[PDB]
């Protein structure tokens, strides 16, 4: 029986392990687009005002 | 008379009825004992191993 617990435990571990890599980069890339989209608002109403 | 008491008793014992149930040699049994004793700690370490896992 605690064979069959490592089946399932190492069939959960490893299903598990891919998962969080997506999520982090992910969560990493939209970060980026967040900060990279908000800094780029910034340039371009402050340009837009010193056009004006 | 000793010998008169020992065929006696081979006698009595070779007449003597049993239900039939296994009984293993009367020397090597203590022997096994001592090698399952050792396969049962061996699994016992193998299981904390597992659990441990």
């Amino acid at each position: 029986k605690k064979r069959q617990r490592m089946i399932e435990v190492q069939d959960e571990l490893l299903r598990l392990e891919p998962q969080l890599k997506q999520l982090q980069t992910k969560y990493d890339e939209l970060k980026e687009r967040k900060s990279s989209l908000r800094n780029a608002a910034y340039f371009l109403s402050n340009l837009k005002q010193l056009y004006q | 008379h000793l010998n008169f008491l020992k065929k006696r008793l081979l006698q009595q014992c070779e007449t003597l009825k049993v239900p039939p149930k296994k009984m293993e040699d009367l020397t090597n049994v203590s022997s096994l004992l001592n090698m399952e004793r050792a396969r049962d700690k061996a699994n016992e370490e193998g299981l904390a191993l597992l659990q441990e896992e």
